[PDB]
């Protein structure tokens, strides 16, 4: 019965995990949280009544580059201008590089454009629920991609004397793009569990 | 009979249709002098010559002795020590040393550090199979080779454990296919032959 | 847009390719077939190509190969250089 | 089997015989046509609200014969079958089932409203019917149970999977596996089994939308091997490799039509 | 030259033949029968069923009635023969008891005639040949009657007072259909052969001859008009073109065409092959091809 409650516990194996991966800092405590250890930190009347303040922040270790990300659920279904533009000031108050907002189900067009517009350098990404609530990263068929600093980016275009176009592209709408949060132009090195003979390295950009 | 008599009437045409499909989308590709396969427009599709880097046509499925082996018997094939062992000295002939001063004792556990980082990975990459197609039949260059020179157990080795290990390191680093250095460009090469490599430390380990 | 590459800092493979051998021998063939200055003691042949092959074996044949890179740059190799 | 019967369409597949429409005035009307009736009377006797804020309204009794042909293969009670109907139609319907001690296992579903506001856009004069048949379409198509919308019947076959041991040797762990019969996934790993790290499909279309793009390449390679290998077939990992990279080298899945 | 057989349809079926499922329809009843009297054979039938769009409506059946024009629910045609009153119409299809199941499917069928509703309108909803004509009723009615006596099930009888005979057949046709959707039998098999007929050098040289004589009566008819005007005298072997079929068979049998070198372009390839006298054995195996 209380199925829709337990079903979100997995949104923290799809979230706090979503970090490094990237490069931010999360506690190895928040990664080994069992079924009940989750209900522990969160005090809900029942039983049921959960919600509350589901959504925290985190810091990175890459020192510079800036800045920081903010994980924030809802938990209000269907969203939603009455929860979007109103939950950005908060994002501008503690100052963050960017953050996440999840939902279920569907999101209105209106509350999708009137945002990423004055955002400037910052960014709104991206996911939702009843979708990516299980880290696909952990899949026989999914090789681990790792990001490339802009310095390393210039490497390829020399060693292989190429153009930022002549490389293997990746659609934005790719759960692994969204996952690492690729923006149009960055370049991602992936180490394929190929044969091959060997451990062959492929590279890709965004589009 | 009149069924496989029309099913033979098809494979006569269809088979041809599907053929042209591929061609008409792959003519584009070819291997550029850089050691990479690229599109008409230059859009590159592979960074090797086929991930391997080798010509399909010159290759012989081969076998990794060092894989489907019990750790218990693994040690009984490669590992060596001075602990109530020293059985090789019966072969060191002619010339033992004996044992000289350090160095040797040390080379023996360093060889296995890497012959061992290879036993764990794979697996961690390959399911369970062992037969895979590599370039240059090694299992054969040694026989025939024990035909050319012969010499049976009766003749012990005029070699030296400090040679076979140098032997490789000098002639794996002669197997280059991506040139050159050009630092970091030596990486694509170090592991564009990494598989072929674990063979040469498994059939030529001390 | 070419660029030319340093005869000192060459990248490509020192060995002569399946295809090149085939093109060189093809090229000198026509040359000699066209009464040309043959660069090795004539063994006593007749075939403008079987002769060119006598040359190749002794790496005493002119012609060089410009290997265009994707960049647009190239490299020049000497038959005596190659392998 | 917990899972075998935990990821199937399900819906109204146990009824298939079926839906009957009986007109019964007073909330205490029946007949039959069989036995039942008694159960209905017992439900009314408990007058725990009969009157309710409304009263006696619902002159459109509809009955449902649930086959015990699918009541055994799929762990389903009768209070569940009609326990989730009113979780998508408010209170427009009142279900009254019976215990498993019955010989037909039937469940009613009435309709009450008036004096309702009524309306709007679209009048209805002659005669309380159409609006009914329409409702059925949704009822029989919604939808309780671990029914992964779209996922039809499933199967289970022993797949000789090879594992490793702490020893060194490898062993053939003959584990069971389910063989889907159609889309889709996504809501397919959300299951308790399941297994997310290893679930697979035959529609690359989808694998690109829900895994990686790199993932989907491996999918091709695998799905082409399974086309030309069984049996005894000229395989080269190299050329297979190349076809794949060409397909998934520009993002989207570039097809190769005539 | 040797004429060669052919295997098209059969006619006079009595043939389920369904399909699916692009899909548009669902359950057909092709008939394409037609005299048969000694040449002619142009005409068809076919009738639909539909059973999709769970929103529209209740699975309703229709008809076509060549060669014009669209879809025409069934009740509309019974009401156009002599059986307008309901109930009686169902008597031609099914027979209670009954068996409402097979009948029920009618509900949606009848509803299509909830406006007919007699004999006037019926014939009315038939104004669509065509190439733009009419004006309007009276004329339309006349065309409807003509159709019922030539198009609507052209075999049986083409007289006048025989509309009660074609009233059952339709019931018989649609009787078959119902047997399949309800899943009471199986869709007839087009494999026959057993049901297809071979058109030898006879029925073949029929349809041609006819397709060359009807031009006779046309070429000469025009001559009369020119004679009666300015000319006259009467008639005589003055016309009757000689080179009309004499030359008009030479290059119609000689090649695979059926009316050359006229416009008749795509007119099914012969059927006219040269003999093939390689080996005696062969010669014979040729006079027996289709």
């Amino acid at each position: 019965e209380e199925k829709n409650i337990v079903r979100v516990f997995r949104a923290w194996k799809t979230a706090h995990q979503l970090v490094h991966d990237r490069g931010y800092g999360v506690s190895q405590a928040e990664l080994d949280l069992t079924l009940d250890q989750f209900k522990a930190m969160h005090c809900g009347m029942g039983r049921n009544l959960d919600r509350t303040t589901l959504s925290f922040y985190a810091k990175p270790s890459n020192d510079s580059n800036k800045g920081t990300i903010y994980i924030e659920f809802a938990k209000e279904p269907s969203v939603g201008i009455k929860e979007m533009r109103t939950f950005v000031h908060t994002l501008g108050d503690h100052n963050h590089k960017t953050g996440i907002l999840i939902y279920a189900n569907s999101m209105t067009p209106s509350a999708a454009k009137i945002i990423a517009t004055v955002t400037g350098q910052f960014t709104i990404e991206t996911f939702q629920e009843s979708d990516l609530i299980v880290n696909i990263t952990h899949h026989e068929l999914v090789p681990k991609h790792i990001l490339l600093s802009p310095d390393e980016k210039k490497e390829l275009l020399d060693r292989y004397k190429l153009r930022e176009t002549q490389l293997p592209r990746i659609q934005l709408a790719d759960p692994v793009a969204r996952y690492l949060g690729l923006k149009r132009g960055e370049v991602v090195k992936i180490v394929r569990r190929s044969e091959t003979s060997g451990r062959y390295n492929s590279y890709r950009i965004c589009a | 009979g009149r069924e496989g008599l029309i099913d033979t009437a098809v494979k006569t045409a269809e088979t041809g249709y599907i053929q042209r499909r591929l061609v008409k989308a792959m003519e584009d590709v070819m291997v550029r002098y850089d050691g990479t396969v690229r599109n008409a427009m230059g859009d590159i599709i592979q960074f090797a010559y086929g991930e391997d880097g080798l010509d399909a046509t010159l290759v012989e499925y081969q076998v990794f002795d060092s894989l489907r082996l019990s750790t218990k018997q693994f040690e009984k094939k490669y590992r060596i020590d001075l602990m109530e062992d020293r059985s090789l000295s019966l072969y060191m002939e002619n010339s033992i040393e004996n044992d000289s001063s350090v160095q040797d004792l040390l080379d023996e556990e360093y060889t296995q550090l890497v012959a061992d980082r290879e036993l764990l990975c794979k697996f961690i990459f390959p399911k369970g199979d062992a037969r895979w197609p590599l370039p240059v039949n090694v299992q054969r260059i040694i026989q025939n080779a024990l035909q050319i020179f012969h010499l049976e157990a009766k003749k012990p080795t005029d070699l030296l454990p400090s040679d076979i290990i140098n032997g490789l390191n000098e002639l794996i680093a002669k197997l280059t296919i991506f040139r050159g250095s050009d630092r970091i460009t030596r990486d694509v090469q170090n592991n564009a032959t990494l598989l072929f490599q674990i063979l040469l430390r498994s059939k030529f380990a001390v | 847009s070419g660029k030319a590459v340093a005869k000192e800092d060459r990248t490509t493979t020192p060995y002569m390719t399946k295809y090149e051998r085939a093109r060189i021998l093809g090229t000198r063939a026509l040359q000699i077939s066209m009464n040309a200055p043959v660069l090795v003691d004539l063994e006593g042949e007749t075939d403008p190509l079987q002769i060119a092959m006598k040359e190749l074996a002794q790496k005493k044949i002119p012609l060089l190969v410009r290997r265009y890179l994707p960049d647009g740059s190239y490299e020049d190799w000497s038959v005596a250089e190659l392998i | 089997k917990n899972v075998q019967t935990q990821i199937e369409h399900t819906t109204l597949s146990t009824v298939t015989s079926a839906t009957e429409i009986h007109y019964d005035p007073d909330p205490q009307d029946t007949v039959i046509e069989e036995d039942k009736d008694f159960v209905e009377a017992f439900f009314a006797i408990p007058d725990e609200e009969v009157e309710e804020n409304l009263y006696k309204q619902s002159p459109w009794l509809l009955r449902l014969e649930l086959d015990r042909a699918k009541m055994l293969d799929k762990k389903l009670s009768m209070s569940d079958v009609a326990g989730k109907i009113a979780e998508s139609f408010e209170r427009d319907l009142f279900t009254i089932w019976s215990e498993d001690n019955a010989d037909k296992l039937i469940i009613r579903c009435r309709i009450i409203r008036d004096d309702d506001r009524k309306a709007e856009d679209d009048d209805n004069m002659i005669e309380e019917d159409v609006f009914l048949k329409t409702i059925e379409g949704h009822m029989l198509e919604s939808i309780s149970l671990r029914g992964v919308p779209n996922i039809t019947r499933v199967y289970m076959m022993e797949h000789k999977i090879v594992r490793q041991i702490e020893d060194g040797t490898f062993e053939r762990a003959d584990e069971w596996v389910l063989e889907t019969d159609g889309i889709n996934l996504t809501e397919a790993m959300t299951v308790e089994g399941v297994d997310a790290t290893r679930t697979y499909s035959n529609s690359f279309v989808e694998i690109l939308q829900i895994l990686g793009i790199e993932a989907t390449r491996s999918a091709l390679l695998k799905e082409l091997r399974n086309v030309i290998e069984f049996d005894g077939s000229y395989v080269n990992y190299r050329h297979l490799a190349l076809l794949c990279d060409v397909m998934t080298s520009r993002g989207h899945l570039m097809a190769i039509t005539r | 030259k040797v004429i060669i057989a052919q295997e098209r349809s059969a006619a006079n079926i009595v043939q389920v033949f369904k399909k699916a499922a692009p899909s548009p329809i669902a359950y057909v009843a092709e008939i394409r029968s037609a005299l048969e009297r000694g040449s002619r054979l142009i005409s068809s039938m076919q009738i639909k069923l539909m059973a999709r769009n769970t929103e529209n409506s209740g699975q309703t059946i229709r008809a076509t009635l060549p060669y014009i024009r669209s879809d025409i629910p069934i009740v509309i045609v019974f009401r156009a023969l002599g059986v307008v009153p309901d109930r009686d119409i169902l008597e031609h299809i099914c027979y209670d008891p009954n068996d409402f199941q097979m009948l029920e499917m009618m509900k949606p069928c009848i509803e299509e005639a909830f406006v007919i509703q007699d004999k006037d309108i019926a014939l009315d909803y038939i104004g669509k040949r065509g190439s733009t004509t009419g004006v309007t009723r009276e004329k339309r009615l006349r065309y409807a009657h003509d159709i019922l006596q030539k198009e609507l099930l052209p075999h049986i009888t083409t007289m006048e007072g025989f509309e009660t005979r074609k009233a059952f057949f339709l019931g018989y046709m649609i009787h078959r259909m119902l047997l399949c959707a309800l899943e009471r039998r199986e869709p007839d098999d087009r494999d026959h052969f057993g049901k297809k007929r071979l058109d030898l050098a006879g029925p073949l040289l029929a349809s041609l001859f006819r397709m060359l004589f009807r031009k006779m009566t046309r070429d000469v008819y025009k001559y009369m008009q020119k004679c009666v005007e300015t000319n006259r005298e009467f008639n005589l072997t003055l016309a009757v073109k000689s080179n009309i079929i004499t030359n008009g068979l030479r290059y119609s049998l000689a090649t695979g065409n059926w009316g050359d070198q006229k416009r008749s372009m795509v007119n099914r390839v012969g059927v006219s092959q040269v003999l093939n006298r390689y080996t005696f054995a062969s010669t014979l195996s040729h006079l027996r091809r289709t």
